[PDB]
RNA sequence: CCAUAGUAGGCCUAAAAGCAGCCACCAAUUAAGAAAGCGUUCAAGCUCAAAAAAAUCCCAAACAUAUA
């Protein structure tokens, strides 16, 4: 998880959730595209 | 060879220069006053250079380059004051607004003042809806009436300035969403 | 699954070794299909070919027509393609035996060119042409 | 509304489908609330109103099914997750072989927040600069009060 | 797993539940797969009719159903 | 990796073999080498670095290859063209895939041609392995020592 | 065949160039739309 | 606040209430009727 | 723990010769 | 003291504050919203020069030919698809695929008007000049998962269960 | 809303077939790019068309709904 202000897209298979509160950036294919909001 | 004394009055006010789309569509409209350095500028031509082919589209310096001194413990560099109003870079040709919004408010964003990328419609768009806003007010008390009657002895904390300023610049910011 | 081979009408089969083998095949059987039509045909040709092969072991060699790439340059009396890929004229190919050229490949159901305009085809053609630097006169 | 049963015979049945009452209020009223003139008339507490938008587990039914008026939508929604978080809804339970383990009971209403995921405030700020507690929702701003004294949407 | 057969009626009132699956079980990449599997299509309130190997006969009424209802329902048989 | 396709293994590869006396001795596999190969045709001689550490050199041969024996003059060809001294550096030629019938029929030529130092061998069967480990062992004890 | 020879050269009709209402004019439309959303696409 | 809490680059901000808007509107509209009777 | 299953391709990670300029502090 | 203009935003005096809050804009809001008001209909939209195009193809392939029969899109491989187009060239029957959305105003008013129900989900146009019926027929035989939903032949609406039997 | 194909567009390469690089970017039908991003040694297979951090211990208590 790399925190990020503003949060974006990397692939398709990448997306979007609100958990605890916080917008997070979840892949599959590619883990390393992780975000987590700050 | 002169030196100047900081004349901070240049930022100040509505821009009257350089505020008429000349022979492009796209533009990017300065919402506050601040002074460009040649750093800005570098920024600037790279940025744009680097986007789009030059053989097709089109952008045009509508600024003038740095010739305001800056004095420092001597005079080290040269700025360009920018008031609100102004278009900054002019863009044209055969192109669309939205491929071009892109890099041109990213452009935009790294503007020591605060500033928009816009085309004709939108440009001319915003100054309507504004004049609009402004007949269409439901407050009969505008900063205007009170401040040019005098009418609580408001000037007495007023600025000269400020009849002229009708109360949508305080400093060398410009505040749209006044009346 | 489509198979496609580009070899010259008088050249045998070792690379389609591996590319047809994948699968495990009976090769020499494919070269004699494909030596089977270099004899009745003009000697001296290429022929890109579009075979296809069932699960079952079977073989549905599809010869049609060689292609049109080959065919910009082939009565010029050139063997070498564009190296510039445009922008320069390296054949001299009349736009008469062009046409004439053009009229003669549009036979075959195999290129698919099913349309009743020749005149479609032709321009289909100068399309291809356009990709390689040649140039086309009178 | 459609249903499915194994028996193998598998088929779908229109068993029961309710009707809307036959006279509306307001005629030509794009929403299904605008209709009935309740614009600005119900909050969190009024279930019954609510109970129409929603499934038989607890979720929300969808707009292009519901006719919502879409400013519309987005405080039903609202008023559901505090209707559901003030316990207004026992019989809308979420969906087994399971049995949930024993918690602790803490009567809530006018629930902004998801009730685990509000950070507890340890530093308020100073008297010009606090930090405040949320109530209600926003969205609730613009209904018809019987008071002077706007609502308070933060403690 | 064995056979499945499906009667629609386009000259009668038409449903698109079974129509449409019918394309989703027409596909190649289904086809080639479930080889021992037989597929046939009758053109005349729909019937879906599966024979199943293991003794059992997947009967489906494609009215009121959903179109991937349909093929989730068949899922949960064939996987089992 | 191995594989029917050329140009497999662009990586070297390095694989040690245990002996009873407690030593290891180390090969490498580098990508097949062409004729040519210093107008940079193919994969080029760049992966050729790693043969001037290693003592001595494999010259393995295919036997599928109607004239195998012109195989080994290319190769000491194209290592003089890298480096002078890597023609003339003490080897060992080992053919490969005598399983095949085609193998078995060119075998005599080969003993007519490079002769019976030349060790025959299958890879995919193992044939004759043990040889190959004997002379890997006698050529380090031979000018790998001291 | 003097019609069927008959047949434009060189370079391809663009839309200014081109009379609408024509066939292939919507296929060069969709074409440039295509092209420009690719080329948009990159940027993101 | 570093200095003092009113004066100065930083100071602790102030915030118009509801009541002093309407008193302020209170007086704006005594002063319109003022101008109204200097008119004539 | 198990080692990743790897690409043909692997002179992708695998490099045997660089450029460095190197500079103390 | 401060100069008047700053880097940062300057605090106003408190009496010019109280005067922005007075001055402030009020927007009118109406005593019913515009939105849930009916809207005024729509301008009358400009026919396209795609759909003009399309709507004279459509035309043209009814009128001129007699029989058009419709078939369900069964999604057939390009391997497979090749076969069943080189047996109907052999018979110069060809095929048309329309989207069913433009294909709707049409069925909507004219001599075929019935095949709308028909015309739900991909279909495809068996075409010709002549009534090769049991040509088609027999090419359908060879994949069974493919069905026949009928259409017209010599101008004759029927379905599939007719067209076997008209085959001879 | 969606199908094939002139065509492994050509050249440079041992093979780059849409996707190593470079040049051309036209063009069959009525019905997508000489392909925008994945994936193959190459093919084959996939998709798309709105910020903030420091040092003794947070700092009134509380509250959304009865007509100025
Ligand atoms: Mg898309
Ligand atoms: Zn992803």
């Amino acid at each position: 998880f790399k925190n990020k202000t503003v949060l974006k897209k990397r692939c398709k298979d990448c997306y979007l959730v609100k958990r605890r509160g916080r917008w997070y950036v979840y892949c599959k294919t590619h883990p390393r595209h992780k975000q987590r909001q700050m | 060879v002169r030196r100047e004394p900081k004349n901070l009055s240049d930022i100040r006010g509505p821009s009257t220069e350089a505020t008429e789309f000349t022979e492009g569509n796209f533009a990017i409209l300065a919402l506050g006053g601040g002074y460009l350095h040649w750093g800005h500028f570098e920024m600037m031509r790279l940025t744009i250079n680097r986007s789009m082919d030059p053989k097709n589209m089109f952008a045009i310096w509508r600024v003038p380059a740095p010739f305001k001194p800056i004095t420092r413990k001597a005079i080290d560099h040269y700025v360009t004051p920018v008031k609100a109003g102004r278009l900054v870079v002019e863009m044209g040709g055969r192109c669309e607004f939205e491929e071009v919004q892109g890099f041109l408010d990213q452009v935009a964003h790294k503007l020591p003042f605060a500033a928009k990328a816009v085309s004709r419609g939108t440009l001319e768009k915003m100054r309507k809806d504004q004049e609009e806003r402004e007949r269409n007010n439901q407050n009969p008390w505008t900063f205007e009436r009170i401040a040019t009657a005098n009418m609580l002895g408001i000037r007495k904390v007023l600025s000269p300035y400020d009849l002229t300023h009708k109360g949508k610049y305080w400093g060398k910011f410009y505040m749209p969403k006044r009346v | 699954g489509v198979i496609r081979a580009i070899v010259r009408a008088g050249l045998a089969m070792p690379p389609l070794g591996p590319v047809l083998g994948q699968r495990g095949v009976s090769i020499n059987q494919f070269c004699k299909e494909f030596n089977e039509r270099t004899k009745d045909i003009k000697e001296g040709i290429p022929l890109p070919t579009k075979i296809l092969v069932k699960p079952d072991r079977t073989f549905e060699i599809k010869i049609g027509q060689p292609t049109v790439s080959y065919f910009l340059k082939a009565a010029a009396g050139i063997e070498k393609g564009a190296r510039q890929t445009g922008k320069e004229v390296a054949g001299l190919v009349t736009l008469k035996h062009v046409y004439e050229i053009a009229r003669i490949k549009a036979q075959d159901e195999a290129f698919a060119l099913q349309d009743v305009p020749l005149s479609s085809v032709v321009r289909s053609i100068i399309g291809s042409a356009r990709s390689l630097g040649i140039r086309v006169v009178k | 509304f459609r249903e499915v049963v194994e028996t193998t015979i598998i088929e779908g049945r229109i068993t029961a489908t309710p009707k809307e009452s036959p006279n509306p209020p307001n005629p030509s009223g794009q929403c299904p609330i605008c209709r009935w003139n309740l614009k600005h008339k119900y909050n969190y507490d009024d279930v019954l109103l609510l109970s129409q938008f929603i499934r038989p587990h607890g979720g929300m039914l969808p707009r292009k099914i519901t006719g919502l008026c879409q400013e519309e939508h987005r405080k039903i929604e609202e008023c559901v997750k505090m209707a559901h978080r003030a316990g207004l809804l026992p019989n809308h339970r979420p969906r087994e072989g399971v049995v949930p383990k024993s918690k602790p009971q803490l009567n809530r209403y006018l629930t902004r927040w998801a009730p685990g995921s509000v950070k507890p405030i340890y530093k308020k700020g100073p008297r010009w600069n606090r930090v405040r507690m949320p109530v209600g929702s926003p969205l609730l701003r613009d209904n018809v009060c019987y008071s002077r004294t706007p609502w308070k949407l933060y403690h | 797993v064995k056979q499945v057969r499906v009667q629609f009626c386009p000259f009668e009132k038409n449903v698109e539940s079974t129509r449409t699956f019918l394309q989703t079980v027409s596909s190649e990449k289904v086809r080639s797969t479930n080889l021992n599997c037989s597929v046939i299509a009758d053109v005349r309130e729909p019937c879906v009719d599966v024979l199943f190997g293991d003794g059992h006969r997947l009967i489906m009424r494609g009215a009121h159903l959903t179109a991937l209802e349909m093929l989730t329902a068949f899922a949960s048989h064939i996987r089992a | 990796a191995v594989a029917s396709y050329p140009f497999t293994t662009l990586k070297p590869h390095v694989g040690i073999v245990h002996y009873e006396g407690h030593l290891q001795i180390a090969v490498a596999d580098i990508p097949g080498i062409i004729r040519g190969a210093h107008q940079n045709r193919g994969l080029g001689s760049a992966f050729l670095r790693h043969i001037e550490r290693c003592r001595f050199l494999l010259f393995v041969v295919d036997l599928s290859q109607p004239e195998p024996w012109t195989q080994v003059d290319d190769l000491k060809y194209e290592l003089e063209m890298y480096e002078k001294g890597l023609s003339a550096r003490p080897h060992a030629i080992v053919a490969n895939k005598i399983d095949l019938p085609e193998a078995q029929a060119n075998l005599s030529q080969l003993r007519d041609h490079l002769g019976q130092e030349v060790i025959v061998l299958s890879a995919l069967t193992g044939e004759n392995l043990e040889q190959l480990l004997l002379h890997l062992k006698v050529l380090y004890d031979a000018y790998a020592e001291a | 065949p003097e019609w069927l020879f008959e047949m434009n050269l060189g370079p391809p009709k663009t839309l200014e160039e081109l009379d609408p209402e024509s066939r292939e004019y919507w296929r060069r439309l969709r074409k440039q739309n295509i092209w420009r959303h690719n080329r948009l696409s990159k940027n993101k | 606040i570093p200095g003092r809490q009113w004066i100065g680059k930083h100071r602790r901000p102030r915030f118009v209430s509801l009541r002093a808007k309407q008193n302020m509107i209170r007086r704006l509209e005594i002063e319109a009727e003022n101008h109204y009777w200097l008119s004539m | 723990g198990k080692k990743l299953l790897s690409e043909k391709k692997l002179k992708r990670y695998f490099v045997d010769y660089r450029r460095v300029l190197v500079c103390g502090g | 003291g401060s100069k008047a203009v700053t880097r940062h935003r300057r605090v106003m005096h408190f009496q010019r504050q109280k005067l922005m809050a007075v001055t402030e804009y009020i927007p009118p809001k109406p005593a019913i919203h515009p939105s849930c008001l009916p809207s005024p209909p729509s301008p009358p939209q400009e026919e396209i020069g795609l759909i003009r195009l399309l709507r004279r193809e459509i035309a043209a392939v009814f009128q001129d030919n007699r029989m058009i029969a419709v078939c369900q899109n069964v999604a057939l491989s390009a391997e497979d698809k090749l076969l069943m187009r080189h047996q109907l060239r052999k018979h110069k029957i060809l095929m048309k695929v329309f989207p069913n959305q433009v294909l709707k105003p049409f069925l909507e008013d004219s001599k075929y008007q019935n095949l709308l129900p028909l015309f739900v989900g991909h279909n495809m146009l068996l075409v010709s000049e002549e009534p090769k019926v049991k040509e088609m027929v027999r090419i359908l035989r060879t994949v069974p998962f493919l069905p026949l939903l009928g259409g017209c032949i010599d101008d004759t609406i029927l379905s599939r269960q007719g067209f076997i039997n008209y085959s001879k």
